């Protein structure tokens, strides 16, 4: 698991890989790790996969309730305050590492939330198991006020560093670009690893399997 | 793992399965659990597969040295006593071994049972393994001292079939030997899936 | 620790258990009864630790009797067995779980005889024959050796006879006596308290 | 060694065209305390091989003593033979494995660089006796931080000049200064060539702190 | 991780490092440990990160509602008494090294220390955090009664520079803040 | 405290043929969540007719290989001939048992030719028990490779399927496909596939790339 | 530890200490033994009684087991320690192979004990 | 472990306009079978099934709480449930026992009722849903089942070849497992009819 | 776990044990023998764990036989029992201690019959009657109820009969058969292998 | 418990406290931690009391026999190498914080540090013991290159005075020793 985010001159670029490993066996090859919160705020998740799902849906339900009452656009500091007040209440038993980012009225804002409830605003963050390989790309090649073509090229390079160097990572790279007026969510940004093609024909025909009892029930 | 052995009028019958597992994973289906010490002795494999393989190969070394010095073959009582003494020196260190020793002798048939803890007992019927208790029930029903040869083949063959049916760690094929006067003879080796169609109808 | 058996036929259910109430090394009572009626065609056979076998199984009995008084007719053996499974599974994730192993036997006028199997984790199993205790390891292999779906109740008793003689041959506990029931279209019937004279 | 008292940290190493370059800092930590701030963690073996180490430092002085004797007694034979770098790598592998087998290990992790007979050598040696060869190595947290920066250059460009390699090490030493609590801003770079073994002085990095004004 | 507060006659001077570690990895390289509660009252926090952030928001909630109701700027001793009540009731669950400092119109600058136990004491200069053990000897000999403001900014800069150089858990950049009657002058310093 | 073992991954595969023996393995060395190298095979050439594969703790795989290569020389200096394949398997069973109470954490498969030019595969446990088989798979992905070769080589669980023996050509593409399926679902299976083919004329080698996660 | 070769070869191929020991046998008292087809009979001569000594302590026919008797000649000091080592071996055979000791087996123990003892260091 | 107390194996596989699901038949306690007709696949309306594997209590418990919530749904609303909606229903049911969790792993397979399109998904024991397009597996012998399906699955398969693939995937993977076996039942559903077959497996 | 008994009379010693060789839950052998001769008037009765009962007790047997061959006459029962106590106590504070419980029975021409008692800590006790196993808790109270120092060997057998019938009444293990010896001025004599027919 | 050694150009200056505790009771109130090995070579010991007394007598045995055989006054680096060999071979059984200092005719004054691991390094000034953690910041800022002898006696007196005041395990009276070419000047100081 490798998630990362950055703040360029206009907005925020988020990125993640697509793999879920149960034990040491690859369970899912296309697990979507970037979630919806509001039409301007997304979040990336790491840690326990069921804990991040049920938490990112509860807060997204509450901001839909909150923004529809106030009649205006949500703010990123509100979603920060809802998360770190409920994670502290569950005393860290809910393992959910989150990268939060959005563009409200005040501008772009990027947060990183730890499963005990500690947060911090930063210009670039990495979480996950392969976070250390991705931080080395950000630490070497960051510059403030980049354009989004440099920002998309920087993040996709940093996610790819966690692909080829961490065992619990590595498939297609997702990205999302959030700006003041544009939301570009796109999952297959690049395909660095394919599957090799089969050589031998293993194909069996009908009648190579013994059947003891068959039943047919029609429907309509 | 399920082995059994019983002696009757016409020698000794030895039978075993062939499944060797690893946790819940099955390593192989074709493990020969009745190893051949001599042309006149047989030994089984129960518990640690490597510990039964080593110390009974080491026994076959020792019985051959006895024959060259004394110019006759060793008795079945003497052979198990050598195996009981070698294993005792490593008592408590964690050896897994539950084998049996079979063979014709000058006093007739011989069937002893040797543990890794130091048990050495005689007897007429034995059954060792994880599914050994499933083998005792069917074997005690059809056992007689005065069985025929083809009848005693069917008793030991079906008794392994009931043990592999209940136990999860027992299965594979059913190996079957027969210890006779001159020496042991390999009888057959049937798959359980073939016996399932045989014993059903 | 102690034993019972579940032979089920085409139109009957043959159940039997031991009669021994144990202690530390001695046996307190030699004519104990593990058999609990609920209706005129439903028995109950409970095995487990000390306090839970008596009180759970009579808690079921007061609810099956109450269903008949409130409605006039009895439960089916299927619904009776599937009501007990709810009561363990609810009380399992609790401060005081019951540790009992049981198998229920019943006859119905619609679907005929029925036998169910449970453990201390509340799993049901419609089985043609079953057994609990450590003697089940000895005695299941005789039973599927000789079982026929079309077996008569006269030779089912001598199948039970053979299945209990081997239990006094290669089993370290004593177990001298065995009480036998039979359930059919006419209800519960006592058979002979079969035993082996230790004199 | 049951418990390492005074420890070191990550050691880097990468081949180039005709030689190997190795860098490591000059700090011996003690728990979370930086007691000894002027120690040297790179040993120059005779003329064509070269050793750095992490882990417990008192065990490193032991191997500095033993290898120091095995080179002295050979060269006064006049045989015309010296140990190749992979011969020392083979010796040091057996020394680790024969000592964990007695359940009394040497708490170290060592990188052996060398240039003999026209070709470069770079070998890894673990505490448990795990050894291999690679065109780039890193120990400690350097396997997590600096090692991905090494491989992405070497997969896009297999061979490197000497100036490209020495630049690429100083970038990775800067990264370990930011993101490691056991690092120190004073390191030294050792380099084998065909000319010999050269160990440069206490170099320093140049840090950037412009993001600290971002509230 | 290494926090420090020194008062002078007109007010107080605060200082802290910026390194936040997770075992041995640097999680946050630059960190603001100087948290504003009110306009003339700060705290600098140490110990557990998620614990001290949660307590500092609850005190800011309670003190802001307290001052708007009395219609009067709150006391420093009032704010220090609120941290004492939460750190003592929840002393079995919190790891907080809070130091509360700030200027007050009635008493001038005050500096209070609330360690992990839950007690509270006023001091002339306070010092806390993990790296604060290595500069106890320096801060005793160097401290002099009756400093100016410009000497206290020099005094806390040299003290944080020595602990950051010697401790492994401290490091980064030095954040300073001088609180007087006029306002708060914050600055980021290195060297 | 100091634990003396670690798991370095690796996956080996051997198939006995009628006049051949194919031994293959990946080339990834890795412990924990990191990667040490992307080039470290397990094909070790003992003689011209015997290749051994060694998977498990890598510090024991380095030691056990060098112990074996010494004892093949001691046999020849004392018996004036090389060891046969069956003699190696009986020897290594005694070597593994010799440290019964501090065992090697190595899984071993010996492939090679017998005296009649037929394939032979001997699979070992870490204690030293063995048997002769037609195909075995050892290592991390052994739970994935063994069910596939029961279907294709063993012709198991099939009906009305003719029984042709495996050719050399069919066995090559059967090996190449089964590692591609194993590299997808296993995190330990690596990048290059070193395939060593033992025939009556020598040992051929072949390297096939995989995905590089 | 007295390490010295006592028994060495002669320049014509004899072992002098062995054949000097055969003359110590050649002046001990005479012991005769024949075997019948159902009962064996052996008996020493030259008891040489002095009518003031216990007659049982001077015996030279002893038993190693129930089935094995033994007579000897030569010097009696070395005799009764060969016997006491042979009693131990024929007893430890019973802890092994269950049958009693055959008479051929116990002579191979005595002769192999007697040979290697003309081979060791510092032993006549 | 806890999942290996009774064993079990459930596989679902997606075809062209059809979807098949298969499971084993063994019920047992750690070494010892009890019966060979234990139900693990339960119907949830027409053309939509669910398979459960894990602890044999929670197989029978969750399949009754889920049926409890399903009949109230299909009577309060006037329609049958979509396959995607049931996945959110089960994931709610497991996550309520976040700290008292049921030891089971469901597998859902069925056709979408309006546009007859297949759907497969699987969940862990606390409800992380994962939708795929080829196959999902659950049970003790999971790694054996990945070697089958990665090598045998094809993208567009008629219901004849879909049956032959999922049969050879189950008969070889379960045969390599020790605590799973004693028969395999295979359901293959489609928009016109539904087919249940039982395979001739090793009773060994 | 398994049982033996030590009735000693004026000019005889009556010993008996069971015949059962046990296992996990099954019994491997039903005609085992716990009885070891050393001389013509000395027995040995060893109870304990698996390997130590056979090998320690025959180690004693090869030393008692060796004493008779070296000297011509046998040990007394007192010296034989007091030689075994030295061998446990030396091997007790060692890396491999023997865990066996035993009682020795002997007759001598000078002091008549004798019975000794030991445990796995090597304590001797000259006792008129003794027993090991868990059945000793059941059966010692019958024995001192009816013991007379001047008891004849005919009624000592029926005292043993009464002492074993109660062991198959309130004891949970099976124990069907019992082998009986008797030692007197003429040596070892086998009595009838008394048992209880479980058919 | 709190030991310190500083070299100057002509020689070295040693210093230590005098408190020896047993858990929390003061066993020895005045203690001589400055042990003579040879006439110009001292050591100051810390850690376990019975361990460092046993090692210091074995090195005195070996170095005295070494110097009488070469007929030459021994080296400081020679004496430091002997403590390294015993503290490394027996590192699983010893808790020693030895600092070896002294004057030598060939190289002047040397100061070596042998901590509990068993390593050895030459320093300009060394510092050890339990209470030595609280004066790391003082000894870094106050130290100045090229001191006289009379400044080093002042420098080690103020450093031991601060650690004794702040640590609980240190205390008592200050023992000093200046080793030069001429000889050894020991004194007992307080304040």
């Amino acid at each position: 698991t490798t998630i990362a985010g950055v703040v360029y001159k206009d907005g925020i670029v988020l990125g993640a890989d697509t793999r879920a490993t149960e034990g040491m066996v690859v369970a899912d090859k296309n697990c979507s790790k970037i979630h919806f919160i509001s039409p301007n705020i997304y979040c990336c998740g790491a840690g326990t996969a069921a804990d991040t799902d049920m938490t990112t849906q509860l807060i997204s339900s509450n901001l839909e309730l909150h923004s529809l009452s106030t009649g205006r656009l949500p703010r990123v500091v509100t979603a920060n305050r809802m998360l770190k007040q409920m994670l502290f209440r569950y005393q860290g038993y809910i393992g959910a590492a989150l990268v939060l980012g959005g563009v409200d009225v005040t501008g772009p804002h990027l947060y990183s939330i730890y499963p005990h409830g500690s947060t911090d605003k930063l210009p670039y963050v990495t979480m996950g198991s392969g976070s250390l390989a991705a931080m080395a790309v950000f630490e070497d090649k960051f510059r403030p006020d980049m354009e989004e073509e440099e920002a998309k090229n920087l993040v996709s390079e940093a996610i790819a560093a966690g692909i080829f160097n961490d065992l619990g990572s590595g498939s297609n790279i997702d990205l999302c670009v959030i700006s003041k007026n544009k939301l570009d969510f796109l999952r297959p940004y690049t395909v660095p690893n394919k599957k090799g093609t089969r050589l031998g024909r293993y194909r069996c025909e009908k009648g190579t399997t013994a059947v003891l009892t068959e039943k047919i029930t029609p429907l309509e | 793992t399920t082995t059994l052995a019983f002696k009757f009028r016409h020698g000794v019958i030895v039978a075993a399965d062939s499944r060797a597992t690893a946790g819940a994973y099955i390593a192989s289906q074709t493990v020969k659990k009745v190893i051949e010490i001599n042309p006149y002795l047989l030994g089984t494999m129960a518990g640690g597969a490597a510990d039964c393989s080593f110390w009974e190969r080491l026994l076959a070394r020792q019985c051959r040295i006895y024959e060259l010095r004394n110019k006759e073959r060793i008795s079945v009582a003497a052979a198990s006593k050598l195996l009981a003494n070698m294993v005792y020196q490593y008592k408590g260190m964690g050896l897994s071994m539950g084998t049996m020793i079979c063979g014709w002798d000058k006093r007739g048939p011989g069937l002893y049972y040797v543990d890794s803890e130091g048990n050495r007992i005689s007897g007429a019927t034995f059954s060792v393994g994880s599914g050994s208790v499933y083998a005792y029930g069917v074997m005690d029903r059809g056992y007689s001292y005065d069985l025929e040869v083809e009848q005693a083949y069917d008793l030991a063959r079906r008794a392994i079939y009931q043990a592999t049916y209940r136990d999860a760690y027992s299965g594979g094929a059913v190996n079957l030997y027969h210890v006779r006067e001159d020496g042991w003879i390999r009888v057959s080796s049937d798959n359980v899936a073939d016996l399932h169609e045989k014993y059903s109808g | 620790m102690e034993y019972l058996i579940g032979i089920q036929g085409p139109d009957y259910v043959l159940v039997a258990s031991d009669r021994v109430a144990a202690s530390n090394i001695v046996q307190m009572k030699d004519d104990h009864d593990k058999m609990f009626k609920m209706s005129e065609k439903i028995l109950l056979l409970c095995v487990g630790e000390a306090g839970d076998t008596v009180q759970f199984a009579e808690y079921i009995q007061k609810n099956v009797q109450l269903y008949k008084m409130r409605n006039g007719y009895e439960l089916s053996p299927t619904a009776a067995a599937n009501f007990t499974r709810r009561n363990l599974a609810d009380c399992l994730r609790s401060r005081t779980p019951y540790h009992v192993n049981l198998l229920l036997a019943g006859y119905d006028e619609h679907e005929g005889p029925a036998l169910y199997y449970m453990d201390y984790l509340a799993a049901l199993a419609k089985a043609p024959f079953a057994a609990h205790g450590y003697g089940a390891f000895l005695t299941l292999s005789i039973l599927d050796r000789y079982y026929t779906p079309t077996i008569s109740r006269e030779r089912a008793v001598e199948l039970l006879r053979k299945c209990l003689e081997e239990l006094q041959k290669r089993f370290i506990l004593n177990l001298p006596t065995f009480s036998v029931r039979i359930i059919d279209k006419n209800g519960i019937h006592d058979l002979d308290n079969i035993s082996f004279p230790k004199q | 060694t049951q418990n390492p008292m005074v420890t070191g940290t990550s050691v880097l190493g990468v081949k180039f065209e005709g030689g190997v370059v190795i860098a490591a800092d000059m700090l011996g930590s003690y728990g979370s305390l930086a007691r000894f701030r002027n120690i040297s963690r790179i040993m120059r073996v005779n003329n064509s091989t070269m050793l750095g180490a992490s882990g417990d430092y008192a065990d490193f002085q032991y191997l500095k003593q033993v290898l120091g004797q095995m080179v002295i007694d050979e060269e006064l034979l006049g045989d015309g033979h010296s140990y190749s770098p992979r011969a020392i790598h083979s010796w040091l592998t057996r020394a680790m494995y024969s000592r964990r087998s007695k359940m009394n290990p040497l708490w170290n992790t060592m990188v052996i660089g060398g240039y003999a007979d026209g070709e470069s050598f770079l070998g890894y040696v673990d505490m448990l006796g795990v050894a291999y060869e690679a065109p780039s190595l890193a120990t400690g947290y350097g396997a997590y931080l600096a090692q991905p920066l090494l491989r992405e250059v070497l997969e896009k460009q297999p061979v490197l000049s000497q100036t490209e390699a020495r630049d690429l090490v100083e970038r990775c030493m800067r990264v370990l200064y930011y993101r490691d609590a056991r690092s120190y801003n004073r390191f030294q770079i050792a380099t084998v060539t065909e000319k010999g073994v050269e160990i440069e002085g206490p170099l320093s990095t140049e840090t950037n702190w412009d993001i600290a004004h971002m509230i | 991780t290494t926090i420090m507060a020194v008062q002078f006659d007109g007010g107080v001077v605060l200082g802290a490092d910026s390194r936040t570690t997770t075992g041995s990895y640097i999680a946050n390289r630059v960190t603001d440990k100087l948290t504003p509660i009110h306009d003339r009252i700060f705290c600098c926090r140490s110990g557990s990160a998620a614990d001290t952030q949660a307590v500092a928001d609850a005190v800011t909630y309670q003190l802001g509602f307290h001052s708007i109701e009395l219609n009067e700027p709150p006391l420093v001793h009032t704010a220090a008494s609120l941290f004492k009540e939460m750190c003592y009731r929840y002393r079995e669950d919190l790891m907080a090294g809070i130091i509360i400092a700030g200027w007050d119109p009635q008493e001038g600058g005050q500096v209070y220390s609330v360690p992990m136990g839950g007690m509270m004491v006023r001091q002339s200069f306070a010092i806390g955090g993990s790296g604060s053990s290595y500069i106890y000897g320096y801060v005793d000999a160097t401290y002099r009664e009756g400093m100016t403001k410009e000497e206290c900014l020099q005094f806390t800069a040299n003290a944080l520079a020595l602990a950051m150089e010697r401790d492994g858990s401290s490091g980064g950049v030095i954040r300073l803040a001088a609180i007087a009657e006029s306002g708060v002058e914050r600055q980021v310093l290195l060297g | 405290r100091f634990s003396p073992y670690v798991f370095n991954g690796g996956t080996i595969l051997a198939i006995a043929g009628e006049d051949f023996a194919i031994v293959a393995s990946d080339t990834r060395l890795s412990e924990g969540f990191s990667i040490h190298t992307r080039d470290s095979p397990k094909c070790y050439k003992l003689t011209d007719k015997t290749v051994i594969g060694c998977s498990g703790f890598h510090g024991d795989c380095l030691t056990l290989t060098k112990i074996i290569e010494a004892r093949l020389k001691m046999y020849k200096h004392s018996n004036n001939k090389a060891m046969t394949t069956g003699a190696i398997a009986a020897m290594l069973s005694t070597i593994l048992y010799s440290r019964r109470f501090f065992p090697y954490y190595v899984y071993n498969i010996i492939g090679g030719l017998d005296e009649e030019g037929k394939g032979a595969v001997y699979s070992f446990d870490p204690v030293g028990s063995y048997q002769r088989d037609s195909f075995k798979a050892g290592g991390s992905a052994s739970a994935m490779l063994q069910p596939l070769l029961d279907n294709q080589v063993g012709f198991k669980n099939m009906q009305n399927v003719e029984h042709v023996p495996l050719s050399l050509d069919r066995a090559m593409r059967l090996v190449k496909d089964v590692f591609i399926s194993a590299a997808e679902r296993d995190v330990y299976t690596g990048d290059a596939l070193r395939i060593c083919i033992v025939t009556k004329e020598g040992i051929r080698e072949e390297t096939v790339s995989l995905r590089k996660d | 530890s007295y390490d010295r070769a006592i028994t060495v070869f002669s320049p014509d191929g004899h072992l002098f200490q062995v054949e000097y020991a055969q003359e110590a046998v050649k002046k001990g008292s005479t012991a005769v033994g024949v075997r019948g087809r159902d009962i064996v009979v052996l008996g020493v001569e030259k008891k040489s009684v002095a009518k003031l000594q216990d007659e049982r302590t001077v015996r030279k026919i002893c038993a190693l087991d129930d089935n094995v008797c033994m007579a000897f000649a030569g010097l009696t000091a070395d005799a009764r320690i060969v016997i006491n080592r042979a009693r131990v071996e024929c007893q430890s055979h019973r802890l092994t192979v269950e049958d009693p000791v055959t008479v051929e087996y116990i002579t191979r123990y005595i002769a192999s004990l007697k040979q290697r003892y003309t081979q060791s260091n510092g032993r006549r | 472990s806890i999942m290996s107390y009774n064993g079990g194996a459930v596989m679902a596989m997606k075809g062209k306009n059809c979807v098949a699901i298969a499971a084993d038949r063994r019920f047992g306690i750690q070494a010892q079978m009890v019966t060979t007709d234990f139900q693990k696949i339960f119907p949830m309306g027409d053309r939509l099934y669910i398979g459960l594997a894990g602890l044999a209590t929670d197989v029978q418990t969750v399949a009754q709480r889920l049926k409890f919530r399903l009949n109230l749904y299909e009577l309060k609303e006037g329609r049958q449930i979509k396959p995607y909606t049931l996945m959110s229903m089960v994931a709610n049911l497991l996550y309520e026992k976040r700290f008292g969790p049921y030891y089971t792993e469901p597998v859902i397979a069925g056709l979408d009722p309006k546009t007859f399109k297949p759907f497969i998904c699987s969940l862990d024991l606390i409800g992380c849903p994962m939708v795929t397009d080829d196959f999902v597996v659950s049970g003790t012998c999971a790694e054996q089942m990945y070697g089958m399906c990665e090598s045998l699955w094809e993208p567009n398969m008629d219901p004849d070849h879909l049956f032959e693939t999922i049969s050879q995937a189950m008969l070889n993977a379960v045969d390599r497992d020790a605590v799973s076996g004693m028969g395999v039942i295979v359901h293959i559903i489609e928009k016109d009819k539904i087919t249940t077959r039982t395979l001739k497996a090793r009773m060994d």
